[PDB]
């Protein structure tokens, strides 16, 4: 039962930053690939960006500058640091493991920013 | 036009003795002075053969009507008739005896044969009625009252009567072999004068070919023409027939028989032998000359172990969870036993398409290795696995090579899958900068290039992430839906099997002579309990080396010895 | 140059007697004291052998003039030439003997050996001239004056000469075999002073072997070159030439005999016999030591029935339709003449497959009947229609026997059955209950069951119908395109022919030993006027069961009986 | 020259009702097979059914139900009733004689159904 | 993970003698009371078997090294062990070790057996480090560090303990046999205490089957396994380890031998016979109870007449003067010996390209007739001497059709055709009317019309000469240098040979055994002087007419006897 | 071996006349084909004229109704009749024979023409 915690959500004012956490447990074989994706109430996933083993870190336009993707090997966890907040990002957010099998997602972090 | 007659009311049968009746020259070949053995349909000797009176009077207020059933024609018939008055005329075979069927008729009339193979829609009672001229009574006009129609005829033939004229005790004895084999009616005869014997005269009497028609159908059933020189307007008192139906006709069948012919000098058959009649006639025939084979086992045993490594197909096609379409789930399947059955029996999914092995011998074939692929699809694309398909799942997703040998199966996954705010868990390329091979797994995540710009992995204007998900919903349409698809490609090598199909056994009977295949071995013979001790790594037993006298069952570890069946 | 001789007037032949002479070393194997026997071209004991004088003087003025003829060359030759002043030179082989074919020329001067084979244009008159010189006379000079000119010389041999010089009664006895096997021109000579003997020798001398020249050229006359000592231009009374031609040559001809060779201790051979000689001689070849046959056939006979109508192959082969492969079509010819040859040898059709039966020899047999099957079959399948083999349509369609006997027929159809939208009239099966049994012919379209459930006449899951359309297009590829074709299956039975090839009968010869060919059946025999009497249903007689004794003749309704040739 | 004559079809609106009719004649050997195939313009013919001299029928599962065929031993004819019809049915059939190896081929009957 | 060892240091090789051990049950069969020959693999009896010490101490400080030398797998192997501690735990299998090829491994902890087949990375020393608890010690948990990394596993077997657990003289040994045939991995073994033998025990004991894995790997060299009980961290002085490797494993090889087996009445094997190793036991096997050979040839012979002829080549290939492209030298090449080595390993030849056949082959080649053509061209355009090919020499000079046999050989003859003021003696056309036929030859000097109007053998406008001259100097680029080319065509055709390739003889050995090839006759025997005389024209002998007694040397004219190798 | 021989040449003022000659001997097949060529001293060989057996004469252009080849069938030799020179003809002339076979050139004679 391979797992993705996530965390690190919430309320934040227009301007704000926010630190997301996703840790992934269980199999998760060594060539693995961590993405997140967005979503608000009435759209589909939105893609925020993706990061492999090979270090890339892969990022969509809607965000351009202004979110990142850090990694942990020793614990193989990834970290989003998302600042310079809009109310257009909105959204709830997902982990994706592309890993090489059966594809696992997260739970959910709501993500707010509005004045 | 055929005139109704009254019903036949299913007269009980009769019979009579046949002593060595009906031998036919079988070859067109003389020889004379020698003793030939020939294996052909025959009519047994001393065989029952059922006798029917032309007329039969046996009602009490003695009713008179024709006894002419239709008779079956097993592999040929004897027909013999003994007559004095030509009350008999000629037959009619045929399958169906209507316009369904083709048939041949026979007839003869006072001058000359006629044969006829044609659509007939026969009546009931086919005949001929006979009425002689008010002068000359020398000859016998003949209405014809056997078909109400012809059609489609395929063959006409005339020549000399088969029966002579019979115009008070000179009964003749007419014999007739009908044989149809090849897509030829054979018809032998043979014409005797008779004196005094109401039955069948003991005698020999060989039958010269007659005729060899071409007419190549299928006869199962024949009948007998037969001529009223009475009135079925006014039926007599009596007298107005042909003294209540003295002269009849004897019907035999022939059967697949070894005869012993013995041509004289003139070249003429006098006398034959019937091998199978008695051990006497057993032993003429083995010397040519006219001066353990008791058991053979009736059932067959088949004893194989027992079934116990079998496929986890439930964790591939009970599995509660189907791989992303980019992430296709290819199990492993090998050193075990493999029931196909179970699945294609049940046959709750939806395909079963079998390339290069047939779906319902799959259990008989072991194989070395097979590949198990699981996910969901959905079903308008389902068309889409097969090999030398294209399109988007067949040219970007998982291409199936020309040569496939295996199958590929997918069922309705709607209540599984689906969910109510559509299931977006299973994503779909749509671009790539080319297609695949065979098998390959693509799991890149790479920005594709639309445009002539680079991407740098960012979309934008002409840059697209590789996957688009899939809405599936609970009402979406049955082209929408989800299809749980599994591909087993399984692989025949030059190595040695891990898969087998689930080895049926048996029961066993013992002190039986019986088939028996214990293990793969098999064999003919009689098993008993053994007292002989096998180590535990032995199977068999061979104390002469050269027959296998004893041997372990495989599922109950007793041993039992094998007897020859032949004592 | 050349220079033209006088006519040769063709003088008549004269012959003479070689008493044992030509045998020659067959191989290069030494046997001592031994007695071998050798099948080879050899020179038959006391043979006639033709003689020619180098000079003639037949002329009442006294002319001299070569007899010099061009004489055939027959599977080798036996040159033998008794002379005393050396004036035959050597000899030219070949065909034609001009510029049109190639020709091997063997010549000898004073020094050594001329060989060679070029395009040679020979005079008609061939010969050296011969002239001393005015102070030596040791050695003679020769012009030649054989040809006019020569091209194309593929070989070219010199060797110490095969005559030697003979610068009065010492004449010597030249002997050569010449043979031409193989492409190899193998020449065999031995030398032997004679003395007294106008003739060829009586004795025994063996020829050693000489040369072997891989000359590869056709060899079918030959003619010898001879040395003109006096002049062309101005011709002597008499004695201007070598005494009238004293000296002569022998020629023979060697034939395929056995030869018993006796080689002695030292490896030579002293003596041999001719197995065919004599009777004494046959005996000593059957104990090789030195201490029915006579009667064969010299007509053919050949007797078949009257008959003239063309069988309808056009009518089959020629057809504008053909059936659908599940509903086979079958026509029956017979009572008609079968003509092969316009058939093998239109060649429109693609396969010509014949079992049993060589399909050169079609119209020199004659069969009871014949069966024609009209097929629209793909290309791949094709490959199916022969005995002992599987497949769809082999195992579901149409099954051979596996000791079918006829031809299978098989040529395209694109421009005749394909169409642009796919002619979808012929219908084929994919799956059956079982398999058939030959020639059996199912025409049922009942639906069949895939699964366990019963399909009861519909469709469905595990349930289809068994007839499947084909995409006949005149743009498929050759494996897919339309082949027609036909099954022509023979009976040849002990039953009387009514097809017959296209043959012709001759008259009959009685009590005369002959090759006879009665209605097909073939044999050597004589035939003699018979008492038997045949029913009229009787063709043959065998009262041994394994030989033919009688037989009737189809034209003339007579029994004549056959005893062996051989007594 | 066995001659297939097939008759009854038409313009009809959704639901309705038509009979069409084929006769075989010529030889037409006794033990034939009468069938009947559909095909739409760019599609295949579509065997529909099939009556045997046996007197079953053979229907597929595309109109379950709705389409009869009816047969007429006097003239040894062929009449396929068909109701309940739907646009699916809009495709031009044909009539396949079996024959005994002569297998023949019908003219067409054009059937429309919409609305 | 796994730990470096020291160095091996390549210990000497040690052997002991195995007394009839290693018969294994070759078969599954119960037979009782029989003596049973069986041909398979077996482990000769009274073998010598390489012993090796778990633990060796042989440095002068008492340095404790496991022994474990990584072994052939030569068709099977027999290993024993006779240890009382369970230091020897399992095996590894492969042809590799390595991830490149796939390996098994069989391991024996204290519990169960682990049988893995997989891409194995072994290390170079693998071992178990083995460990007592602190407080039970009554079994002992293991580490492995036998393989860094596992990929591809292909198999998985677990089972009840090959080795039992051995927890102080009370040695045991037990053997084994391991088998790889058919892709099946079979193992047999036996466990029998044993008392005071440090080697093998002298007795029998038949090792019943174990195990067959259906592995289907190739294994051809394989290891031991070793329990590690000191600490390599801290080797002790001594005592760390067990006892200096009292325990030791024997290692021999099967190899295929035919054994007489006697099965006894309860039906296991109580002795053996080894058919191979003494005269008695070869009549045993022979009586199949308990109670010419000796020559063969070891070298060959070939002799062949001598090279006498030689093929001008020289003339060709060192001539002085090369002929213009447009009237090429043609020189016809026959009834010599033709040696291509000089050619081909003259190593001064620009190409040498052979089409149809191999360039190395051609002295062992004959060569009916071969075409010399030499020439000289442009380098540029040596390409375009080859079949198949255009340009203006290809096209207008000389055309080779595309079914060449031979071969086109050029080289830069830079210092013997260029002089300084250019030469132009080489002539080249550049237009013609029509491309040639192969073969063929146009020396004609017609001046080509260029226009429409007729050039009248004299040039003008649209009007040229054919050839234009080659500017030939010293000076010029390699694309602008000279080429020699000779283009030789051969003659393959069903006609005699006048080309042979130098027939390489060798020595002769007299009075030996030997194989002999005389003028190619290949033969067996031994070679004698003989006193008989052949006729010159005479090759062999044969005086029994079946046998070749005698034979000729071709070298040298001594004439040799040929006895059968076989007295 | 195969031999021309050349000669007849030498210095000669403008105006004037020579006759070079070309005698064969060797194989020399009856068809044969004897042509004469020039060569000036830094260009190539331009064919000066042609015989056949045939008695054919051809004559190149720059030439032109000055030079005439004459043939001796009995010796079988050729003979150049070189009239009206000019400077413009210095160079020295070779022989070619066709032959059927293997060709063969000759040794040179030198012509000068100048004054």
């Amino acid at each position: 039962q391979v797992q993705l915690q996530e965390s690190g959500g919430g309320l934040v004012q227009a301007g704000g930053s926010l630190r997301l956490s996703c840790a992934a447990s269980g199999s998760i074989f060594s060539p693995n690939t961590m993405g997140w994706f967005r979503q608000a109430l009435g759209k589909q996933r939105e893609m925020v960006a993706v990061i492999s083993s090979i270090a890339s870190t892969q990022y969509a336009n809607f965000v351009k500058g202004r979110f990142t993707i850090t990694r942990d090997n020793t614990k193989n966890t990834v970290h989003l640091q998302m600042n310079s907040l809009i109310p257009e990002d909105t959204a709830v957010y997902y982990c994706y493991a592309v890993d090489k099998s059966q594809d696992y997602w997260g739970q959910g972090t709501q993500v707010t920013v509005s004045s | 036009q055929c005139v109704n007659l009254t019903t036949r009311t299913q007269l009980p049968p009769a019979y009579t003795n046949s002593f060595t009746r009906g031998v036919y020259y079988p070859d067109k070949v003389f020889r004379s002075s020698v003793l030939h053995s020939t294996q052909d349909l025959f009519l047994p000797f001393f065989s029952n053969v059922t006798w029917f009176h032309a007329i039969h009077v046996s009602g009490t207020n003695g009713t008179k009507r024709f006894d002419n059933p239709v008779l079956p024609f097993n592999d040929g018939v004897y027909f013999a008739s003994t007559e004095k008055s030509n009350i008999i005329r000629g037959w009619i075979f045929g399958t169906t005896l209507d316009s369904k069927t083709q048939s041949l008729l026979i007839v003869n009339n006072a001058t000359n044969v006629v044969i006829k193979v044609c659509e007939f829609q026969f009546c009931n009672d086919p005949f001929l009625g006979v009425y002689y001229h008010k002068n000359n009574k020398s000859w016998m006009e003949s209405e014809f009252r056997v078909y109400s129609s012809a059609n489609n005829c395929t063959f006409e033939y005339v020549s000399q009567p088969f029966l002579m004229d019979l115009e008070g005790n000179f009964k003749n004895l007419r014999e007739f072999v009908f044989k149809n084999i090849d897509g030829y009616f054979k018809i032998y005869s043979k014409h005797t004068p008779i004196n005094l014997v109401r039955d069948l005269p003991q005698g020999f009497s060989a039958l010269e070919p007659l005729v060899d028609l071409p007419i190549g159908i299928n006869i199962t059933r024949f009948q007998t023409l037969l001529a009223l020189h009475r009135s079925y307007l006014t039926p007599g008192d009596s007298s107005s027939g042909w003294t209540a139906g003295a002269a009849a006709y004897y019907v035999g069948y022939l059967q697949p028989r070894t005869f012993l012919l013995k041509y004289n000098e003139n070249g003429t058959i006098t006398d034959a032998v019937d091998c199978a009649l008695d051990p006497l006639s057993e032993t003429k025939c083995t010397l040519k000359s006219f001066t353990n084979f008791r058991v053979q086992p009736t059932e067959s045993i088949v004893r194989f172990p027992n079934i116990t490594n079998l496929c986890p197909f439930g964790e591939v096609f009970n599995a509660t969870r189907f791989a992303s379409v980019y992430a296709w789930n290819r199990k492993r399947i090998s050193n075990c036993v493999a029931d196909y059955s179970v699945l294609y029996n049940s046959a709750s999914f939806s395909t079963f398409k079998c390339y290069g092995v047939s779906p319902t011998k799959l259990n008989d074939l072991c194989f070395t290795n097979v590949y198990a692929d699981s996910f969901v699809i959905r079903g308008d694309e389902v068309r889409q696995i097969a090999p030398g398909q294209t399109g988007k799942i067949a040219d970007y997703n998982y291409k199936l090579p020309d040569d496939f040998t295996g199958c590929v199966i997918a069922w309705n996954s709607n209540n599984l899958d689906s969910k109510v705010g559509g299931n977006y868990n299973y994503l779909y390329r749509l671009f790539r900068k080319s297609n695949l091979k065979p098998f390959e797994r693509d799991i890149s995540t790479e920005i594709y290039q639309a445009g002539s710009t680079p991407c740098n992995g960012v979309e934008g204007f002409n840059c697209y992430f590789p996957l688009q998900s899939y809405g599936f919903q609970p009402t979406n349409g049955v082209g929408y839906q989800p299809y749980r698809v599994v591909v087993l490609s399984f692989e025949l090598l030059h190595a040695p099997a891990t898969v087998c199909g689930p080895k049926k056994s048996t029961n066993l009977v013992k002190n039986k002579c019986v088939n028996f295949n214990f293990n793969g071995l098999t064999g003919t013979g009689v098993l008993t309990e053994s007292n002989k001790k096998f180590l535990p790594f032995q199977q068999f037993g061979r104390d002469i080396a050269d027959t296998t006298d004893a041997v372990r069952d495989p599922q109950t570890l007793e041993i039992l010895d094998i007897t020859p069946c032949s004592f």
